[PDB]
């Protein structure tokens, strides 16, 4: 009954690495992993995208009410620039 | 210090400025991760050696 | 014609869709909290402890539905409108702006 | 006139001429219109889908700082060969 | 509150609002899903372990 | 079956979607959103 | 495990799925930008993205 701990072991050397250790470190040439391993970490890998383009979106609504005529013009560096997002 | 929070929103209305987000959610509420898994499939590793 | 429902033939509307579809509603629960963990149930979950034994699982009801919502996810879709026949029907094709 | 299939506007209505379908996805509906007009041009080439035409409706970042800066030229020049 | 709803429909007439679906269905009324499956061959591999 | 059956609930929204932003956007909320003045003469008014 | 003499091996498999698995993020990252949604008017107002 250690020939049965050895085939019970490695049940579980192989199921850790099929559920766990699939982004793209399994070793084919960009079909398996293309389309095979990059859709079973779609989700909460485009979640996580979801978040960090949901912090954009809040920040323009703070460089927006804070930032008057002559700091636009700082940044993008053209005078005639605050003309084309609201004022004058 | 207490007053009305500062920053607006896209419909003029003060709001909170916190961001966050979790990555799955249970029946009671709770906020588990990624390796919440894998720790069955590996207390049996460590084990079974 | 008759006049609006008052307060008792609303809550007996409540009431039977609470006595009837329970048998699924309580069964659809089950299937939540199924894909993630707790797939043991408390009578079973008990006695491995008087064994001594630890309670493993191996959660490949998660693994099927990832991948599957992944497919899904990637090939979104933004709408459109299609005129059925270019006679000032293209024209009436604002709605997909 | 009369409502005459039960359609009280006959001008845009969504049984006869609108059909929502979906389709995939774009960023805005000046590339979706970019995409099927260079699939198109192609087959013919370079001398009918000119540019003003295929470089206005593009995907590029600063275009109006640089399309008045290729029209003054189509104009400084064209007083030479109308002058001569 | 009480009253007709507001919002129309393609004829004319007042309708709801509220549009959903779901996977299978069954002959006395169920909404089962995906992973009603997948329950019976899945107890049988935390079983035989 | 059930992949093709969810993109049939997604279209059944923006169908009834289009019947809620038809009733209520009168002429000047049109011209707000595609940005033409002479935008809403083709959707059955004026 | 001191009891019996043995020394406390473990085989740290769960940090192979995890690094590899941020590393995947984290080479694709991004800068933002901003779309204009119709194109009278609309792209000058893109001074946003810059």
């Amino acid at each position: 009954l250690a020939n049965g701990q050895f085939a019970l072991l490695s049940s579980a050397r192989e199921f850790i690495q099929r559920i766990g250790q699939n982004p793209s470190v399994l070793a084919r040439a960009q079909l398996a992993r293309q389309q095979a391993g990059m859709v079973d970490s779609a989700m909460a890998l485009n979640g996580l995208r979801r978040f960090e383009l949901a912090v954009y979106r809040q920040a323009w609504l703070r460089c927006r009410q804070f930032w008057k005529a002559p700091d636009y013009i700082r940044v993008t560096d053209d005078e005639g620039a605050p003309q084309f997002v609201g004022i004058n | 210090e207490m007053s009305v929070s500062a920053y607006l929103d896209r419909n003029g209305k003060p709001t909170c400025p916190i961001e966050a987000r979790s990555c799955y959610i249970d029946r009671e509420n709770r906020r588990y991760g990624e390796v919440r898994d894998l720790r069955s499939p590996q207390d049996a590793i460590n084990k079974r050696e | 014609t008759m006049t609006m429902p008052s307060h008792a033939q609303l809550k007996a509307y409540f009431e039977e869709a609470r006595d009837a579809n329970e048998e699924y509603r309580k069964e659809a629960f089950i299937d939540r909290d199924y894909f993630d963990g707790h797939q043991w149930t408390e009578e079973e979950l008990q006695k491995l402890e008087a064994r001594k034994q630890p309670a493993t699982y191996f959660n490949e009801v998660k693994l099927s539905i990832r991948g599957l919502v992944g497919v899904f996810e990637q090939g979104d879709s933004d709408p459109r409108a299609w005129p059925r026949n270019p006679q000032d029907e293209d024209s009436a094709d604002i709605a997909t702006k | 006139a009369e409502p005459i299939l039960g359609y009280e506007n006959a001008l845009a209505e969504l049984d006869v001429d609108i059909n929502i379908d979906a389709v995939p996805d774009t960023a805005n509906l000046a590339q979706e219109q970019f995409l099927q007009l260079t699939e198109l041009a192609r087959l013919y080439g370079p001398q009918e889908v000119p540019f003003d035409d295929l470089l206005e409706l593009s995907s590029m970042p600063e275009k109006t700082k640089l399309i008045a800066k290729r029209r003054e030229r189509s104009e400084q020049m064209a007083q030479v060969q109308a002058q001569q």
